[PDB]
DNA sequence: GCTTTATTGAGGCTTAAGCAGTGGGTTCCAGGTACTAG
DNA sequence: CTAGTACCTCTTAAGCCTCAATAAAGC
């Protein structure tokens, strides 16, 4: 399951205002003590 | 006399100061040449350097003795491969082995001791030590020439060969009993049932029980060779089973 | 070739020997009858430059307080003729034997 | 041709453990090695066609067991162990 | 280091392991029930064989001799030497007594290995008896030690 | 001792592959051997994976004035599915 | 000495023979590894009983290779001298140094030096023999001695013992 | 490949614990005191030296004394070195520091104990790294050992702790040897730090979180270097002996001007020298890379690779020969699209299958086959080009001109082409998914070329533009099973 | 707070002090016991009073006061 | 661990700390050459000496 | 009332990490220097 | 004389040490 996930996660990001993309995906999986464009929303 | 040759603080004082190793000899003889050059201009005011010295066993480091670090740095101000910085001082206790002339490894020559050539065409023949000099300067040695066949020498190059004795004989400028004798410089120059091996002797690598032990002499049971052999005690090792 | 004297551990050119001597033991070596060579040897190890011999510690413990200012070998091969020994009654032979 | 790590991984995900097997210790590197099972240390004298087996750093005869690992194992445990880093390898479980 | 002073090695515990995990007192034999359950095997070999097969001290040795050459005979020659030592100075030949003297033996409740030297080696005196186990010095009353020396001693069988 | 699959046929007396001989696999293309101490042999086998006729061949002196050899091989090489356009 | 315990023997057997009479196959090869055997880790095996009882568990087959590896845990009687121990045994061989003793599947030496006053060898008798004052020893005879120290080999065991303890030598 | 006794078992754990020097002592067969890697004439290597005999075999043509074996089966054997002078592990050199500072400097003892309720607190923490992370933190903040410690029940009551009283140095890490400071600043000799590590009591760094068993402070202390056999320093030919055995010889070197000089007079100027040198050459030839410190220069215009070089990364040993290595069985070529395949056939080139072949076992079912591909010979396609015999030997086909004249027998092995319906595994390099690599059953045909379905293009990611796949061919039952099913 | 003594000639064996407060630079050597002051700015550091003593010692040798 | 970026620190603190590996893991299997606890390798096959009999 | 404490945290410097695979072409056999064998 | 032979030469994540306030205990 782990190695599918692993890929499946993976595979995406290779076949690709507020930070997105490939550097939202590694900014999640660091830790991110700083953010780049943090955000908050309130309703 | 050597008893009052004892280092003291407010006598000696020797500091080490790293170098370039390989240049210990030219660094050296390059600043008593300064500190000569130094004496003859300055006049009166003159460097307080008393000694500059350097063991070769010790390489990549020279001493100066002076009695403040500051005369140190300035006399070795400008002077290449020489790191002031890197300086330390030389405690007083250990001033006298630093001074301690080095042990030879060079055992002392006895007459008919076996020894090796370092420098000479015969590098790597054993020679034996026949005579020593009264200076101990030179030292002659008896090596194998294949010992010289004079036959040989008779039919090929019978200028250059003469007969001194009925065995002497001296071959392009002296060959004793098929030997060459030749002057070199001396710097050229356990309980029953235990098992037991051999690691020394005749019988080395050999493996055994041992049945009797006395005077230091251990007799065992060879499997090899299923006899009794006795052996020094020293020579026998004690194999766990 | 450099050679250092077996009584002062005084190191020079075999010329300057040849045509000088030993300038600190001339005397020396005349008295005992024997030329400069025979009380030279050119194996040495370490090299000192004395400046102030009177005033140097060094040249105490070398036994060369009382000489000039030079090249001196810390260890000098070889002994001297027993004629420069015998009328040296206080000898120290320079190549390690009595620093036991 | 080299069996990548992304290969690696990609035939774990197909569970194809059989073949990742041969492919690192058959198609690759294949050595057998001796290992005590007190010290667990490839250090073993084994004279096959003697059929010795002793291992000096422990006083063991008969206690020898033969492992099939890729040469590059064996390369890496030497290394640790020059680095005083000893991987005891041992057939059961403590 | 392994003596007579209880200091077993580090696998001849008092406790064994069985098959099924559980744990149990370790149990000895003595010469007699040896023998009863070599010859136990044996027969039970032959049986083996046949049924795969289908689809006074001159006597009882030429028995044995032939029984382990038909079955297990030539692998090895150290199992003759061993049964042929085994049966020539032995004690028991009834498997009532050797029963008996192990039912006897249980109830004293001593380490199986003294209980099993005691019913194999031979005593007459409570200081031989002593010296020959130091160790089980100060765990069997003398009483109780010549009562067992002389049950044993009646119970010899007379060859 | 030294003795490789290189078929040494085709060198000749001098040791080297004159114009116009047909060379493929580990064939060598220069021999040279490197006494020893009697010599072994230090030849240049040809390419495995590429093969063709010897276009030329040439001797001269390296700076130092040791012996030099230079041999190049044609070949041609037709279009097919896998090359690249 | 004559201690009756559980074993487990592991056995590498081949893919082609799973015929209906592998069993047979191995216990015949178990017979043959068993029988023996003589390992200082278990001592000296000396008899396999309950042989219709044994019991084989489930085989374990490679991850690669097609042979099935069963491990056979069986009930068996083994022995094993321990130091301190007497035990009795026969005459095999007279030297110089002593006599060796066999006694079940092991061998007994006994050191000259451990040897009572009034026991001498002779060699006056064919074979040569040992006279005492109140003894008399010869090939043929059963011989109680105390076993003093063990010696394991790759393939036997060897006893040294003394006899200077009464109501020891010939019974 | 050689018949072994020794029972055939995986491993199943695996115990990381230090190697001791008294076991290196043990298991070190052969002593090494010889710089030199050859003997005079560089015949014979040199006798209790660099690549001795009993180590391992040097060269082919000669079998290792001690295993009498050659090259195929020889693990190779360590060697001991005195190393009289105690050198510190530069891995470790934290984890020594570390420990000095828990301990105190004379009495060998933990500088805090069960009394303090936060180092009980530590204690109670089970993670080896936490509680020993928690135990250091406790230390450092202590700064004097104290004899007797106040009674928690009653402060005014103090229980003597068998402590003395000397004050903690707080202990700097620069360079190679630490220096402690007291404030005067004094380098901390290497012979005291052992010392003071096999003072320490089992609980103490049993708490620390060294076992006992397999590892111990004092091991951390290296007192003897082994030496790697052969075949972990081959002799590249151009003998051509690798940087690590340079190294070595260098290392070897300055043990034994030590021990000279340590032998002929010792005036403990010279000496601290000698000895940094030894520290700084172990430490290259454990790890050349050294933060802040100078990087050893090999004889060559090269820096000296060293064992945590070799380890490093991709080219190190676990990324490039154990997680990733190279494969034997396998072809790498150009991809075309060919509409006229099946989706699970795959067209191999003729030339790739003659090349690549499966080792199948002879079996009375094919018998009759094998032998006819036997016959056909290397050289054309459908055959075979080795026979592996009941022995284990494989004989080839080609360079035996009686071929013809072998006749099979159950039990053996042949190396047959790969036919069609065979499955094997195809992968473009660029394993981005699951699905970059998947069995195909082969279809041979005559081009230098791959073909596969026009669909598989898609999860493999193609394009036909010069892509270049990889065809990975089975080698058992086992394997194809798999490949097939799975 | 670590500088080179003239007086005694041993290094690292000086320390100075800048009270910035008050504006005075304090320096003391721990082995020949010689301490000087001298007057110190913000910016002012270690090296400027070493200098400063220096300075002062060479102004009292030459006797030019 | 040691598979990861760090390599030889992780050793290190092994060695330091004498971790010991159960080897359940996919990258102890890999570098030990041994079917890992994966899919196929994550349970092994047996042989029935009752079944067999019955089935011949 | 004043003095000395353990604690708190906050930044500088540091040591680490840095797609996968594949093909090929160039260059290193290191510089000078002293000592010694033919 | 001449030529061998060896020998010295760009963007973050954690660890640790070093810094400036702060409430309690000594006294
Ligand atoms: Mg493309
Ligand atoms: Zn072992
Ligand atoms: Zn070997
Ligand atoms: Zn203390
Ligand atoms: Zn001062």
């Amino acid at each position: 399951v782990g190695v599918l996930a692993a890929q499946s996660i993976g595979e995406p990001a290779t076949q690709m205002k507020v930070t997105s993309g490939v550097p939202r995906l590694k900014e999640i999986l660091n830790v991110a003590k700083n953010m780049k464009t943090p955000s908050l929303t309130v309703y | 006399p050597q008893r009052f040759l004892l280092p003291s603080v407010d006598t000696a004082t020797i500091w080490g100061v790293r170098c370039r190793p390989g240049k210990e000899k030219e660094l050296i003889r390059k600043l008593l040449k300064k500190k000569f050059n130094l004496d003859r201009a300055m006049g009166k005011k003159k460097l307080k350097i008393l000694s500059i010295f350097q063991r070769d066993n010790y390489t990549g480091r020279i001493y100066i003795e002076a009695p403040k670090q500051s005369v140190i740095e300035k006399f070795c101000n400008g002077v290449p491969d020489i790191y002031i910085s890197q300086k330390l001082l030389i405690p007083v206790q250990e001033l006298p082995l630093l001074l301690k002339p080095n042990k030879s490894d060079d055992v002392a020559l006895e007459e008919g001791s076996y020894v090796r050539i370092k420098r000479g065409i015969y590098k790597g023949d054993l020679a034996m030590v026949d005579q020593i000099s009264e200076n101990n300067l030179e030292v002659m040695l008896k090596i194998v020439p294949q010992l010289f066949n004079p036959t040989m020498a008779l039919r090929l190059d019978q200028a250059n060969l003469y007969k001194r004795d009925d065995r002497h004989f001296t071959y392009k400028n002296d060959y004793i009993d098929g030997y060459l004798y030749k002057s070199f410089r001396i710097q050229h120059v356990f309980e029953p049932g235990d098992h037991v091996t051999v690691i020394n002797g005749e019988h080395q690598g050999d493996a055994g029980l041992v049945l009797m032990v006395e005077q230091g002499q251990v007799t065992f049971m060879s499997t090899q060779t299923s006899r009794e052999v006795t052996i020094t005690a020293n020579n026998l090792s004690k194999s766990i089973d | 070739s450099e050679r250092a004297c077996m009584l002062c551990g005084i190191v020079q050119t075999t010329n300057e020997f040849n045509r000088d001597g030993c300038p600190n033991c001339q005397g020396i070596f005349e008295e005992a009858g024997v030329s400069t060579m025979e009380c030279t040897s050119p194996s040495f190890e370490g090299l000192v430059g004395m400046c102030k011999p009177t005033k140097s510690w060094v040249a105490k413990w070398l036994s060369v307080d009382h000489s000039i200012a030079g090249m001196y070998a810390i260890k000098v091969d070889g002994r001297l003729p027993a004629e420069v020994v015998e009328l040296l009654p206080h000898y120290k032979p320079r190549d390690g034997s009595q620093v036991e | 041709l080299r069996f990548g790590e992304m290969e690696r991984d990609c035939m774990i995900a197909h569970g194809a453990a059989s073949f990742l097997k041969e492919r690192l210790m058959e198609a690759s590197d294949a050595f057998r090695v001796h290992i005590c099972g007190i010290c667990g240390l490839m250090t073993v004298i084994a004279k096959l066609n003697h059929n010795q087996f002793e291992c000096k750093g422990c006083d063991n005869k008969i206690d020898i067991y033969q492992i099939h690992i890729p040469y590059a194992a064996k390369l890496l445990f030497q290394e640790l162990m020059a680095m005083n880093i000893t991987p005891r390898l041992y057939t059961d479980r403590s | 280091e392994n003596a007579a002073t209880l200091q077993l090695g580090q696998e001849f515990q008092l406790k064994q392991i069985n098959h099924q995990g559980e744990e149990e007192e370790l149990i000895a034999l003595n010469l007699s029930e040896a023998r009863l359950v070599i010859k136990e095997a044996l027969v039970e070999r032959r049986r083996a064989f046949k049924r795969s097969q289908k689809k006074t001290r001159e006597k009882e040795l030429e028995s044995i001799d032939v029984l382990l050459e038909q079955t297990t005979g030539g692998n090895n020659k150290d199992l003759k030497n061993t049964m042929q030592y085994l049966t020539n100075f032995s004690r028991f030949r009834d498997q009532e007594t050797v029963g008996a003297v192990i039912q006897l033996l249980k109830s004293t409740g001593l380490h199986p290995f003294e209980v099993a030297q005691l019913g194999s080696l031979a005593c007459d005196t409570a200081d031989e008896a002593k010296t020959l186990i130091p160790s089980l010095n100060n765990k069997i009353s003398d009483d109780e030690l010549e009562r067992i020396l002389k049950e044993l001693s009646n119970l010899e069988t007379l060859y | 001792l030294r003795m490789k699959h290189g078929t040494y046929d085709k060198l000749d007396d001098d040791g080297l592959i004159a114009p116009g001989v047909r060379v493929s696999g580990e064939d060598v293309i220069i021999g040279k051997t490197t006494p020893i101490s009697s010599k072994r042999d230090a030849s240049t086998p040809l390419r495995s994976t590429e093969n063709g006729i010897v276009d030329q061949v040439l001797v001269t002196t390296n700076q130092d004035g040791l012996k030099f050899v230079k041999v190049r091989v044609r070949t041609t090489k037709i279009p097919q599915i896998g090359d690249k356009f | 000495m004559f201690f009756i315990k559980d074993l487990s023997l592991n056995i590498t057997l081949h893919p082609s023979f799973f015929g209906p009479r592998m069993k047979q196959y191995l216990k015949t090869k178990l017979l043959e590894e068993v029988e023996g055997s003589c390992t200082g880790k278990f001592g000296y095996i000396l008899c396999v009983l309950d042989y219709d009882n044994i019991d084989i568990q489930r085989g374990r087959i490679l991850p690669t290779d097609g042979s099935a590896e069963f491990n056979v845990k069986y009930r068996a009687v083994v022995f094993k001298p321990f130091k301190g121990e007497v035990v009795d045994g026969t005459v095999v061989s007279c030297s110089q140094h002593g006599f060796e003793v066999q006694v079940g599947p092991m061998k007994v030496f006994v050191t000259k030096h451990l040897m009572p006053q009034d026991l001498t060898f002779n060699a006056g008798s064919n074979p040569p023999s040992y006279q005492s004052s109140e003894d008399v020893i010869t090939i043929k005879s059963r011989i109680r001695v105390k076993i003093e120290g063990c010696i394991s080999q790759v393939s036997s065991i060897h006893a040294i013992g003394s006899i200077k303890e009464d109501y020891l030598g010939a019974i | 490949q050689q018949y072994s006794s020794a029972p055939l078992r995986t491993v199943k754990e695996v115990q990381f614990g230090l190697f001791s020097p008294e076991e290196v002592r043990a298991i070190s067969v052969a002593k090494i005191r010889f710089p030199e890697t050859m003997d005079e004439t560089q015949t014979r290597a040199k006798i209790g030296g660099l690549n001795d005999p009993r180590l391992g075999s040097i060269d082919r043509n000669l079998k290792c004394q001690t295993c009498q074996e050659g090259m195929n089966e020889c693990p190779g054997h360590f060697g001991h070195i005195d190393l009289a002078k105690p050198v510190f592990h530069v891995g470790f050199i934290a984890k020594i520091k570390k420990v000095c500072e828990c301990v105190c400097m004379h009495c060998g003892k933990l500088l805090l104990d069960e009394h303090n309720e936060l180092m009980r607190q530590a204690l109670a923490i089970k993670d080896s790294k936490k509680r020993f992370a928690a135990i250091w933190t406790l230390c450092k903040t202590k700064m004097v050992c104290e004899t007797d410690v106040p009674s928690e029940d009653d402060p005014t009551q103090l229980v003597s702790r068998g402590g003395c009283g000397n004050t903690q140095p707080t202990i700097r890490k620069d360079g190679l040897k630490l220096v402690g400071s007291w404030p005067e600043l004094r380098v901390l000799s290497t012979e005291e730090i052992l010392n003071i590590f096999k003072h320490i009591s089992v609980k103490d760094f049993t708490s620390l979180g060294f076992n006992e068993v397999f590892s111990r402070p004092e091991w951390m202390i290296l007192t003897c270097l082994p030496v790697p056999p052969p075949p972990v320093r081959p002799s590249i030919s151009f003998r051509g002996e690798d940087d690590l055995t340079f190294k070595l010889a260098d290392i070897l070197k300055a043990n034994i001007s030590l021990e000279t000089l340590e032998h002929n007079g010792a005036p403990h100027h010279a000496i601290e020298e000698a000895e940094s040198l030894l520290q700084f050459h172990v430490a290259t030839y454990m790890d050349n890379d050294i933060a802040g410190q100078p990087q050893a220069l090999q004889k060559s215009g090269r820096p000296v690779k060293s064992i945590r070089a070799r380890l490093k990364g991709k080219e190190g040993r676990i990324r490039g020969n154990l997680m990733g290595k190279r494969v034997d069985f396998s072809a790498r070529t150009v991809i075309s699209g060919d509409p006229n395949l099946e989706l699970d056939q795959v067209g191999v080139p003729k030339s790739i299958a003659k090349t690549l072949t499966y080792p199948e076992v002879v079996t009375p079912y094919n018998i009759d086959r094998l032998t006819q591909l036997v016959r056909n010979g290397p050289n054309e396609h459908p055959g075979a080009k080795y026979v592996i015999r009941d022995s284990g030997d494989r004989i080839d086909l080609r360079y035996s001109k009686r071929a013809g004249d072998i006749q099979l027998q159950y039990g053996w092995k042949v190396e047959r082409h790969i036919m069609d319906n065979d499955p094997v595994l195809f992968n473009r390099q660029p394993s981005l998914h699951k699905m970059s690599m998947m069995a195909h059953r082969v279809k041979v045909i005559p081009y230098s070329t791959f073909r596969l379905n026009l669909s598989v293009t898609s999860p493999y990611n193609a394009d036909f533009d010069g892509d270049e796949m990889n065809l990975h061919v089975p080698q058992s039952e086992e394997t194809r099973a798999e490949l097939s099913q799975l | 707070t670590k500088f080179n003594c003239l007086f005694c000639n041993h290094e690292k064996s000086v320390s100075c002090t800048l009270d910035k407060k008050n504006s005075i630079g304090t320096l003391s050597c721990k082995i020949c016991g010689q301490s000087f002051q001298t007057r110190i700015n913000s910016l002012s550091q270690p090296v400027d009073v070493y200098s400063d003593w220096f300075d002062a010692v060479e102004e009292v040798n030459s006797g030019r006061g | 661990r040691c598979s990861f970026e760090e390599t030889v620190e992780i050793l290190f603190e092994a060695g330091a700390s004498a971790e010991l590996d159960d080897c359940r893991g996919v990258s102890e299997n890999v570098i030990l050459g041994q079917m890992a606890p994966i899919g196929t390798g994550a349970f092994d096959v047996m042989i029935d000496e009752e079944s067999l009999v019955k089935y011949m």
